[PDB]
């Protein structure tokens, strides 16, 4: 088949591959990795900052007019306010420090607040997940179509524990135990961007997590949607854009998850 | 390389075995709890079945009170 | 250099090649199936062993105990650990091969064919990943630790006990990992990629190789009460001695209520 590429997706892939190379080289020789603690069980390295600089440099050589948003730099405002690049330079920093090789670079581009193109890149497996709004999602050029589960029976649900917000621990454990009455099993990998890519690829059947930040899920949301799935908050509404309480999967899995979870929700999660 | 009193006083450990353990660096009851059965192999007179019973008893005392 | 290790590696890599070729074929969702990949991998492993050691006993999940005339040596095999991951094309699974002589495990292999990561160990000689020596995690207690685990999907009568154990450990450790391969979870404890591991009701081929990797990298392996009966019960706790002690202490009250 004939291959093509959207110009902003081309630059997003270029930036993610260059940052990913730098990350993988520092994995193999971690003699110069220097870690620092942000908050509770939350770390940032010198590798994170070098990857971020590479991504910003790549974007700005081609689109100096565009706004860029990251966790460590905040909002670097540009003259064209309609476009925003939303970046996570290294998702999975605890895995990286421990040399567990599951981590990724995440880049989303939004026009007027709506996601248009997305990249999630695993530099250890060389797995490039891409999506363009209205044109589908891909892994290494192959089109993604999600899971075909019709309810929770037999399903595998990806998730993250609230390790940075343990005031939610009791409620979260109750939600997991209640879901386990109907689903088969869970996966907990330590990269939310790759967990959402795996929902899009059908490697798991759904995902749920409390309190993610915007760059954690901006790219993975478009992967899920272009592969036939939906994203909602824990009551089925649209407020995940503000709270980061995320549920994702095909429409029948998400409907069944929400029906199971409804009576275990705390006020804060409502 | 001598044993501590909590090891010498453990039931089934004779003075000979106590000193054989201490020779391998297993000098206290808490050190014995940390061993695997493989760590105690080739001790004259000590079966694998007794090695396991001694390590279990050390853990019951030191780890589980 | 152990000759048996050489053969175990050879069998693991041949089976891994076959698994990776079937991973490239259309999955159940895409197809919208007659070749048992576990069974074809099992056949490659048994053929490789028997061509070098025709007298030895072989034990696997697909075939049970294939008795040899030399009952002093047993090969304990999981031809594909991580079947659900393979079926959904989640690329985390492994071949596991252990050799036991007169009741003691002497050689271990865990091979990840998608990452080309070969974990090996021999008794009294240490454990390695692709040639590099493994030394486990340095954690001195559970503060900040990452614990690998599996859910009792084959034994859901234990669901409430298990969820209670996870919830109490979470008040002491930082987080958990649930990967879908117990053999690789144990290999990751040996490499320090996670700080420890616990799971209910595993079978001997699931952990026979991984548990020697842990112990040759400085760790201990016990049953859920702290004893040595895990090969019989399949309830496994593994990590360095400080991490294991802290896990067992945390879990104990819930186990008493269950029994
Ligand atoms: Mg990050
Ligand atoms: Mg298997």
């Amino acid at each position: 088949g004939a291959m093509a590429m959207h110009p902003m997706l081309n630059i997003a892939v270029r930036a993610a591959r260059k940052a990913g190379n730098l990350i993988a080289k520092n994995y193999e020789t971690p003699d110069a990795v220097e870690a620092s603690q942000k908050g509770s069980n939350d770390f940032v390295t010198n590798v994170d900052k070098a990857a971020e600089a590479v991504i910003i440099d790549t974007i700005r050589k081609s689109y100096p007019q565009h706004t860029i948003i990251t966790e460590e730099s905040g909002e670097l405002e540009g003259t064209d306010q309609d476009v925003q690049w939303v970046i996570d330079p290294l998702d999975g920093t605890t895995n990286f420090i421990k040399r567990l090789p599951h981590f990724a670079v995440s880049i989303a581009v939004r026009i007027k607040g709506r996601t248009e193109v997305a990249v999630v890149y695993d530099p250890m497996r060389n797995e490039l997940f891409t999506a363009t709004r209205g044109q589908g999602a891909q892994l290494n050029g192959y089109r993604l179509r999600g899971s075909t589960a019709r309810d929770l029976d037999g399903t595998i649900l990806a998730t993250g524990f609230p390790f940075k917000a343990k005031q939610y621990a009791t409620t979260y454990i109750n939600i997991v135990g209640k879901l386990f009455n109907e689903c088969a099993d869970f996966r907990r990998t330590g990269s939310a961007a790759l967990d959402l890519a795996y929902v899009a690829a059908g490697r798991v059947d759904g995902f749920f997590e409390i309190g993610l930040r915007p760059w954690d899920f901006a790219a993975g949301e478009l992967l899920v949607r272009e592969a036939g799935g939906i994203v909602s908050d824990f009551t089925g509404g649209h407020n995940y854009m503000l709270t980061g309480n995320i549920v994702a999967g095909n429409p029948r899995v998400v409907k069944a998850m929400l029906a199971n979870m409804r009576d275990e929700l705390s006020d804060a999660l409502k | 390389n001598k044993p501590a009193d909590d090891l010498l006083n453990l039931e089934g450990v004779d003075r000979d075995l106590a000193f054989k353990l201490a020779a391998r660096g297993v000098c206290t009851l808490e050190d014995l709890a940390e061993q695997g059965i493989d760590d105690l192999a080739d001790i004259e007179g000590l079966t694998d079945e007794k090695a396991g019973a001694l390590i279990m008893a050390a853990r019951n005392i030191c780890w589980f009170g």
